[PDB]
């Protein structure tokens, strides 16, 4: 029951110390840090962005495969952050849940249950013992028409919550204290202003300036519910906006 | 890729004939969030508290509190993931037992076969126990029921209880406070009391969950409603 | 250590040892050799006998009527692959009334043992083959390894002191294309001579030899109808 | 699903499993078997007496079948295991082959059984060990002895359980023609084996006979007593001609 | 201690040290390197002869995965065999399935997911082995893609992989390959390769190349004995001074 | 300390740590000669009694594989018990589909071909968890007349002349090799056999103490009766 | 025709307070007479009643496994069962068999527990429920049963009117089919009693 | 996946199986549970060990299950796997009733229980069964009956035995005051009384720590009843006037 306390196999296989915790979920968020990056989502009155930072170290890598952005659906737009090959097996299951709701259901998914359905799946993995658990981190993003926008985050753990403002990465800590500070100045947010908040606290978070090239931007929209990748102009514009004042 | 599983137990008794995985899941119970069940005369009242690390959570996203049928009410202490499980698993058998028999299940069932659940990942190969303690509440023939399942799949029958950190502590203000004949009213206050007792900050009508079951059924308390009752403490 | 006994763990220098394990197996086996013209393939083994009352082990085996092998490591594994390469190659008449080429039945060797080397609870055949074979293409001799590896080969020798043998193959392979039938089975036989002491020679007794080509089915020579192959053999050059 | 070799070979040639399920029975009581010339006589050991104990419950002496018989050292409840397989096979003999089962047939099926599982995946061998006795078709009286290993041998006299070295050793110096004449002399030779180990004079004893074309008869503990007080009176016999 | 032997457990730190060992496997291979250009893709492996009785030609590390796919492996040859033949199932399943040439980034992705599937669990060993995936299409045009043992897939414009694949890809961003044709492309992987290889440390190597393009009409071939006498004799040409 | 490694484990050496175990545990069998004569085969093993309340009739270590072939045993004679199964079973197909015999050599492959079928994953319920435990020398006369073939729990099979297993295999093999001759009569096979026998044994040769059955050409097998045994271990 | 292989009749009537269930006690095979006292009506419960018309095989199969599953039940429950989850319980098990079915007609008489309401239902071989208010009838003469109960039954009738009724309708209607009768038993459950009467009936 | 094995079905190097003695260690830990037989009928009388002022009322029985018509059983051990238990030996009793249409005799119940948990103690790589069962029955063949069971699935026919914790000062006291044939219910409830008052040493015996139930046979009928806690408070005064008689006598 002490702090760090050890037993038998609980460094190795997903059963409890005796303190009571999993010690190889926390490894695969520490996992989750491992790829380097950072990505932040934030939620508008009618809008929804996710920002991630692009890295691309040699020009031998076609830079156009290398994204951390994916769409589930016409209107499901996710950010991966951690280990690549497990973000691209979690963004597989997820497109193939939410095919199979459509066909079952007659009605596009919503993003609370997509996200409750990789949160059951990641608990899964939890609970038995015979396979690793996802290193990843999967944040969703979509437009309710009861709710409006939605910004959903599950974990490797099983949790899943919907957020106003949320980060993942290596610099998830900083991001949300940056998030915490602007939500708590409460104030309107418009596309404009939700894209310049979720730039900016990036910028912050990792002190450089960017370049339209080493980031990566998605949006949906109440007026344009489908989910689009934001093109190098765009983000260039934001980045001129942002820069002048 | 290989499907199969692990075939042999992880859970296994120990030279003092004790399970420890048994025992370290009721740790990780005891160091979740502190939950609240109090038996009325004419109902059960279940709280909780859910504290989010941030304010950029949703507190109106994930509910602590869930109904399992219209009559039937759940709450947790312990790992959230491992609820939500639960949950659909009881929502499962409720569904399968009016399938069989075309009137919804007595508390007692539900509890029973959720319990049964329990065990069987207890004992079963390749797996761990559930890391949660559940709180069951429900309304049958006329009459309030309170249940508490252990993770080693044993429940027991309350008048009032409470779980997650400083459960002892509250145990003994529920002995101090609890008493029979209590109106519903009464007992939402003594459950927001006793959730007080150990709560850190302040607490306010979405840091906390309230969950009642009446004669009119089971149904989560609206902030607003909460918001009623702790201006009246 | 403790990557040494799984065949699904790797070593911290990218090294699996249980598969090195069953190629010191096929090391331990008897030598054998295998060469080609260019229209015979032969493979000529050095039996065992385990002791002076006791018959040689059977080392060359048929598969087809163009395809032959011998053997060096698990005689046990070498009758399951001999017994799954048959089948194959009897597939192969059924379905398409024509012999299986020896490199699509290699692949598909490769292929099986493969998989024992990925799962757990599985081991690697231990057991190491040399191929030889005729088709469109010509003779063909192939050599297997535990390690799933297949190599096609001009010559090869593999078994218990095998590096002399690969020596002599590597000194006379430029002659070994043009030599007839009974050349190449003389280099065959003084390549395997050269895997033995000098106070044993080759006899009747503990050599094998299996030949296949253009117009030959491929049949093995044993006991008696190895004399002709051996005489005519020149005594040890030391 | 469980798929684990459980009993292996050791670095020696040897299968530690099956040592330890020899091992468990000889912790269990002892069971002696004496072959006779028209009676086959089976007794067991008690190890305690409750006195608050249903008896039946118990006996570690069980019928097979209608000629078939045997007793047991070891793990009860393997034994019971055993014995419900046994009792089923015979039943299916008697289907198929319409001719009751012979002692030898059942003991290879026993030992067969108790092979399998020294050999399979997954499972641990049986800790007990058998004495099946019985008559043949045309009257010949027949005495077996399984271990859990699977081997089986056939006996004039036995013992296993604890203490059967000195029982099989006192079974070697008086198992004679003569010492087997009778049915009486058979059933004081066993309770005289058994009294070698034993406490409280054949108190502790339970004692089975089976006899020819006959079902197999449990001895009360009256007689039991009674043929103690008789071998009490042969020991002052002895002791009258010493002196 | 003990936190490297199983691909279903995690290290303290958040690695899967399985799958870094099987990477380890590839780095101890021979160099293979592929260079996309504006009208097709070109493989080169630098095959090491291990001995002179093996066959030319023996431990082929180029293969047709379709008519329109080449493969360039480095690394556990088995299992790259085991890739190859997972890859032609894929290609012919979507042949037979939707019935067209399956697109180069999907077969990946679908090669890459079978890959990462063995490095989840204790009961499977992760591949030892990382390949390239080569393609042209009139509607797509030149796509080259590579496949690590942790399964990461992604899209290049030059690749190396094997022992000396820091200094390969150093030879290779001096090609301005954007522009250049899969002729000029042949010869400048085949300098690339005899500048990587070394003669001290390694007897002897053949040179193995293939390409994909307009040249080959869309068609994943060996190139032809005539272009590669010449980029050898080219590459030798070069070496010296 | 035995759970360690799987079944199916190979040491550095190339051996399978199983398969070294079981032949380590053929040697603590007792010892069983078989000789191969043109006149016939003939296989004496030793029954090494424990109890004289023990009946040895009930010792079978040398049984009828068929009317032609005979079968030797030693080490765990309980695993033997399923491949004399196994064997008498394919002779049986085999009359069945063929309406012949089987060979000697045919037997015994199929029964080598069960010695290696062990293994934890990637196994049906009730396969072999570990290798058999005996050696098996199959005597038996067939149209390339009579002959005689050892087989071990590593799957290998050989033929031989005149071999012995069990715990004296060493000192008989080498008494097998001076006494041994091509042009051996089958009396005289059988004289050499049970001299051999009567050396390794520790207890006195007599004719409960062995077994001892013969193979010949134009006769089933026969294993040799107490009056048969005592003439002819009245001279040796 | 399967369903007349066997022949037999149940009948159950609603009175003020009380139930009657009522059965013919014939068992024959087509045309011949075996027995004249083959049990039809098997008690669920201690105001209870299940009665099976149909394949004689299949009323006694479907009577044993009910029992089993009440059985469980009710050691599960630690209660008595209630008519209609009796009635739910039953048509779950006879749609378990949809594609096999038994060849019974299940006809259910008993007072609610704790309230001593009457409750009669009938189910088809299937399992479809048919809760009234009057009468259920099920067995090879259903019309004349029908006739004679609709003639013959009134709202609140007293425990002696309704057995009165009941009896007079199984009789009459029984005596106008060929595969039924051999003799009439009547059950009339009331809060505090349970009156089984066999009736003076034909025999031919 | 062979290094997380537990092996719980192995032999040990003694002949021991470490899991059921592990098991059986788990039942001492347990409450007491006591049987006796008596001539009119048989009883079981257990130990309450769920206990609390916040506690609800129990619906019929804590730890006393009726397994059918004519039986009933005491558990001590794990709660949850008491549970199964006792729901596999309902359905074993069901099914026997629906082959024969007979109520099954105790003993056969008693063997497909034990057969199912040595089952478990042999092969699956599971834990075994944490639970220690009595059973009270009457049938036609041998009347009233009491029985136990173990976790490694040893059972055993008893006049009179205890198990749980201090099961062997209880087995002593029944020992030197049970009388063979003589014995009566109200004798037997007398005698279970003071067994747990002496067992329960460290909390003074009460009607709401005690859990009593009987089997008789009334007119062809079998009564499986628990005392109400009237009855039970009537009994411990009677006891305790028997003491304080004793002690006034001496």
């Amino acid at each position: 029951m002490s702090r760090g306390s050890s037993a038998g196999f609980d460094r190795h296989i997903t059963i409890f110390s005796p303190e009571g915790r999993l010690y190889q979920v926390e490894y695969a968020f520490k996992a989750i840090n491992q790829g380097g990056l950072t990505s932040v989502a934030v939620r508008g009155k009618d809008c929804a962005v996710i920002v991630t930072q692009k890295k691309v170290p040699d020009k031998l890598l076609d830079s156009s495969t290398v994204t951390h952005l994916f769409k589930i659906t016409e209107n499901i737009g996710c950010v991966m952050t951690g280990m690549t090959a497990d973000s691209r097996s979690q963004v597989q299951r997820a497109r193939y849940e939410a095919a199979n709701w459509k066909y079952k259901y007659g009605y596009e998914i919503p993003v609370d249950m997509l996200c409750k359905r990789i949160a059951d799946i990641s608990q899964v993995y939890t609970q038995n013992a015979e396979m690793r658990p996802l290193g990843c981190c999967m944040i969703l993003i979509g437009i309710d028409e009861e709710q409006g926008p939605q910004v959903y985050k599950c974990d490797p753990a099983g949790y899943y919550c919907g957020f106003k403002a949320t980060a993942a990465g290596v610099k998830q800590t900083e991001s949300t204290s940056f998030l915490e500070k602007k939500v708590k100045k409460k104030f309107d947010w418009t596309f404009e202003q939700t894209v310049e908040t979720a730039i900016t606290c990036l910028s912050t978070v990792l002190s450089i300036d960017f370049k339209p090239s080493e980031i990566e931007v998605g949006v949906v929209t109440v007026e344009n519910p489908k989910f689009r990748i934001l093109t190098e102009a765009e983000i260039d514009a934001h980045l001129v906006a942002l820069a002048e004042r | 890729m290989a499907e199969r599983g692990y075939s042999f137990s992880l859970t296994t008794f120990s030279p003092s004939g004790k399970l420890v995985q048994i025992e370290y899941a009721l740790a990780a119970v005891a160091g979740g969030a502190p939950s609240v069940g109090i038996k009325a005369a004419n109902g059960v009242v279940l709280a909780t508290e859910k504290k989010q690390k941030s304010i950029l959570y949703d507190e109106r996203s994930v509910h602590k509190v869930e109904p399992i049928t219209k009559h039937i009410g759940l709450v947790y202490s312990g790992m959230g993931p491992d609820y939500r499980v639960l949950v659909h698993r009881a929502r499962k058998l409720a569904q399968q037992y009016y399938l069989v028999y075309q009137e919804p299940i007595p508390t007692a069932q539900l509890v029973q076969r959720v319990a049964s659940v329990m065990q069987e990942y207890t004992q079963s190969g390749g797996v761990r126990p559930f890391g949660v303690s559940l709180l069951i509440c429900g309304w049958n023939e006329g009459r309030p029921y309170l249940f508490q399942s252990d993770p080693s799949g044993a429940y027991f029958a309350w008048k009032a209880t409470a779980m997650g950190k400083n459960y002892v502590n509250g145990k003994t203000f529920l002995e101090k406070r609890y008493n029979e004949d209590l109106e519903l009213e009464d007992a939402i206050h003594t459950a927001i009391l006793t959730l007080k007792e150990s709560f850190e900050g302040q607490m306010t009508e979405d840091n906390i969950e309230v969950g009642i079951c009446n004669e009119a059924g089971f149904r989560r308390l609206t902030p607003t409603e909460v918001k009623d009752y702790l201006a009246a403490i | 250590n403790q990557y040494d006994n799984d065949v699904t763990v790797w070593s911290p220098q990218g090294r699996i040892h249980q598969i090195e394990y069953a190629m010191e197996a096929v090391k331990q086996g008897s030598a054998t050799v295998g060469l080609k013209s260019k229209t015979h393939a032969v493979l000529v083994a050095l039996k065992r006998a385990q002791s002076e009352l006791a018959a040689h082990q059977k080392k060359i085996l048929h598969v087809d009527n163009h395809i032959g092998i011998s053997i060096a490591g698990l005689t046990a594994d070498a009758r399951l692959l001999c017994n799954f390469m048959r089948q194959e190659c009897l597939d192969s008449r059924f379905v398409f009334d024509r012999p299986l080429p020896v490199s699509r039945l290699v692949s598909l060797i490769g292929s099986k043992t493969q998989i024992p080397t990925q799962r757990y609870g599985r081991r690697p055949y231990g057991v190491g083959l040399l191929i030889a074979g005729y088709d469109d293409m010509g003779p063909h001799i192939f050599q297997t390894c535990p390690s799933a590896n297949y190599f096609d080969c001009r010559a090869m020798s593999i078994g218990a002191r095998s590096q002399s043998a690969r020596t002599y193959l590597e000194r006379h392979m430029s002659e070994f294309m043009e030599c007839n039938l009974n050349e190449l089975v003389k280099h065959g036989l003084r390549a395997l001579r050269e895997t033995l002491p000098a106070e044993q020679d080759l006899t009747t007794k503990n050599v094998s030899i299996g030949i296949v080509g253009k117009d030959l089915e491929f049949t093995i020579y044993d006991d008696d109808d190895v004399s002709p192959f051996l005489e005519g053999l020149e005594e040890r050059p030391q | 699903s469980y798929d684990r070799a459980i009993t292996v070979f050791s670095p020696d040639g040897h299968l530690f499993q099956v040592e330890y399920a020899q091992e468990a029975v000889k912790k269990g009581s002892t069971a002696v078997g004496v072959r006779g010339k028209d009676i086959v006589v089976l007794g067991v050991e008690k190890k305690s007496v409750a006195k608050l104990q249903d008896e039946r419950t118990v006996r570690k002496i069980c019928a097979l079948d209608d000629n078939v018989c045997m007793a047991f050292a070891g793990l009860t409840a393997d034994a019971r295991i055993v014995i419900n397989r046994a009792r089923v096979e015979c039943q299916s003999h008697r289907l198929t082959v319409e001719d009751p089962v012979t002692v030898e047939y059942i003991t290879r099926y026993i030992a067969s059984l108790k092979q399998r599982y020294t050999q399979s995946n997954g499972r641990r061998p049986f800790g007990i060990s058998a004495l099946i006795v019985g008559f043949d078709f045309d009257g010949t009286p027949r005495l077996y002895q399984t271990d859990p290993s699977g081997t089986y041998h056939a006996w004039k006299a036995n013992a296993i359980g604890r203490g059967a070295k000195s029982v099989r050793e006192f079974l070697e110096k008086n198992y004679t023609d003569e010492a087997i004449e009778t049915d009486d002399l058979t059933i004081k030779l066993v309770i005289k084996a058994l009294l070698e180990v034993v406490q409280s004079g054949g108190k502790n004893i339970e004692l089975a006979v089976m006899r020819r074309d006959q079902p197999l008869k449990i001895l009360n503990p009256e007689e039991i007593e009674k043929y103690v007080a008789e071998i009490e009176k042969e020991k002052e016999e002895n002791e009258k001609k010493k002196q | 201690t003990g936190y490297d032997l199983s691909a279903s457990t995690f290290s303290p730190d958040g690695r899967v040290f399985q799958v870094e060992y099987a990477m380890k496997a590839v780095e101890n291979s021979s160099t293979a390197i592929g260079i996309r250009c504006k009208d097709g893709v070109v493989f080169g492996v630098e095959k090491l002869v291990l001995s002179k009785l093996y066959e030319e030609g023996s431990n082929k590390r180029l293969f047709n995965v379709d008519r329109h796919v080449g493969m360039a492996v480095a690394g556990l040859l088995a299992d790259a065999r085991s890739l190859a033949d997972i890859a032609r199932e894929e290609a012919s399943n979507f042949r037979s399935n939707f019935g067209y040439n399956i697109p180069l980034k999907h077969l990946a992705d679908r090669v890459a997911m079978y890959v990462h599937a063995y490095t989840l669990y204790s009961a499977v060993r992760p591949f030892g082995c990382s390949f390239m995936l080569g393609s042209y299409s009139v509607n797509d045009g030149a796509q080259l893609y590579m496949i690590d043992p942790s399964g990461v897939s992604y899209g290049y414009w030059g690749c190396a992989i094997g022992k000396a694949r820091q200094a390969a890809k150093t030879e290779i961003e001096k090609l301005q390959m954007k522009e250049m044709t899969c002729r000029d492309v042949v010869k400048e992987v085949a300098k690339i390769i005899y500048i990587v290889h070394d003669e001290v440390k390694d007897k002897a190597f053949e040179l193995e190349l293939s390409w994909v393009g307009e040249i080959t009409n869309g068609r994943h071939e060996i190139v032809p004995k005539d272009v590669r006498e010449e980029a050898e004799k080219y590459a030798k040409e070069s070496l010296k001074e | 300390s035995e759970y360690d490694r799987g079944v199916n484990t190979f040491s550095p050496e190339g051996r399978l740590f199983q398969v070294e175990y079981a032949i380590e545990a053929i040697k603590l069998g007792s010892t069983a000669i078989g000789i191969q004569t043109s006149e016939g085969v003939c296989l004496a093993v030793e029954k090494r009694i424990t109890s004289p309340l023990m009946e040895p009739s009930s010792i079978e270590k040398i049984v009828e594989i068929d009317a032609h072939i005979g079968c030797a045993m030693s080490g765990l004679i309980a695993d033997a018990k399923t491949l004399i199964d196994k064997a008498r079973v394919e002779t049986q197909n085999h009359w069945f589909t063929y309406n012949e015999t089987m060979t000697v050599e045919s037997v015994t492959q199929a029964v080598s071909n069960l010695a290696l079928q062990f293994g934890e994953e990637d196994a049906d319920p009730g396969a072999m968890s570990r290798p058999f435990g005996v050696a098996l020398l199959f005597g038996g006369v067939d149209e390339k007349g009579p002959q005689l073939f050892h087989m071990d729990p590593s799957g290998t099979f050989v033929q031989c002349d005149a071999r012995a297993i069990g715990s004296a295999s060493e000192g008989a093999q080498s008494s097998l090799q001076e006494v041994y001759h091509k042009s051996m009569t089958l009396k005289e096979a059988i004289k050499s056999s049970l001299i051999i026998l009567k050396q390794v044994m520790e207890e006195k040769l007599n004719a409960t103490n062995i077994e001892l059955a013969t193979v010949q050409p134009g006769q089933n097998f026969h294993m040799f009766t107490k009056e048969e045994l005592e003439e002819v271990i009245k001279d040796i | 025709s399967i369903m007349s292989y066997n022949g037999g009749a149940v009948m159950a009537m609603k009175g003020k307070n009380c139930v009657a269930i009522a059965a013919d006690r014939r068992f024959g095979i087509q045309a011949q007479m075996v027995t004249t006292d083959f049990q039809k009506i098997f008690p669920m419960g201690d105001r209870l009643y299940i009665g099976l018309a149909g394949l004689a095989t299949d009323v006694q199969t479907v009577a044993q496994r009910l029992k089993f599953r009440l059985n469980l039940y009710e050691l599960k429950e630690g209660r008595q069962i209630k008519p209609y989850t009796l009635m739910s319980m039953v048509a779950n098990l006879l749609y378990e068999k949809r594609f096999g079915p038994y060849y019974t007609e299940p006809v259910i008489a008993g007072l609610d527990p704790k309230t001593f309401k009457p409750f009669i239902c009938s189910l088809d071989l299937i399992g479809c429920p048919m809760v009234t208010d009057d009468f259920v009838v099920s067995g090879t003469c259903t019309e004349q049963m029908y006739g004679m109960c609709e003639s013959l039954w009134e709202p609140n009738m007293d425990p002696e009117h309704l057995f009165e009724t009941i009896s007079q309708a199984m009789l009459n209607a029984v005596d106008r089919d060929a595969v039924s009768g051999m003799g009439v038993i009547v059950h009339i459950i009331e809060k505090d009693k349970i009156t089984t009467r066999t009736l003076k009936a034909r025999m031919d | 996946s062979r290094r997380y094995d537990s092996r719980t079905t192995i032999f040990s190097p003694e002949g021991r199986l470490y899991q059921v003695e592990y098991a059986m260690e788990a039942i001492g830990h347990a409450g007491t549970c006591l049987g006796i037989l008596a001539n009119d009928g048989v009883l079981l009388a257990a130990e309450r060990r769920n206990i609390h002022k916040l506690l609800d009322e129990v619906f019929f029985s804590e730890k006393i299950y009726k397994l059918n018509e004519d039986m009933a059983c005491s558990v001590a051990g794990i709660t949850s796997d008491a549970n199964v238990l006792t729901n596999e030996l309902r359905l074993i009793a069901q099914r026997y009733l629906l082959q024969y249409q007979e109520p099954i005799p105790c003993e056969q119940l008693v063997t497909a229980l034990c057969d199912i948990k040595q089952a478990y103690t042999q092969f699956g790589g599971k834990r075994p069964f944490g639970v220690s069962l009595l059973y009270i029955g009457w049938d036609k063949h041998y009347g009233f009956q009491l029985y136990q069971s173990d976790p490694s699935g040893n059972y055993g026919g008893w006049k009179a035995t205890c198990i749980g914790n201090n099961s062997a000062a209880a087995v002593s006291m029944l020992k030197q005051d049970y009388k063979e044939g003589e014995m009566t219910l109200k004798s037997a409830l007398a005698l279970a009384i003071k067994v747990l008052n002496k067992t329960m040493d460290v909390s003074k015996l009460s009607a709401e720590k005690v859990e009593i139930a009987t089997l008789t046979r009334e007119n062809g009928k079998t009564v499986i009843r628990v005392l109400k806690q009237k009855e039970v408070e009537q009994l411990i005064k009677k006891h305790e006037e028997e003491e304080a008689k004793a002690e006034r006598e001496k």
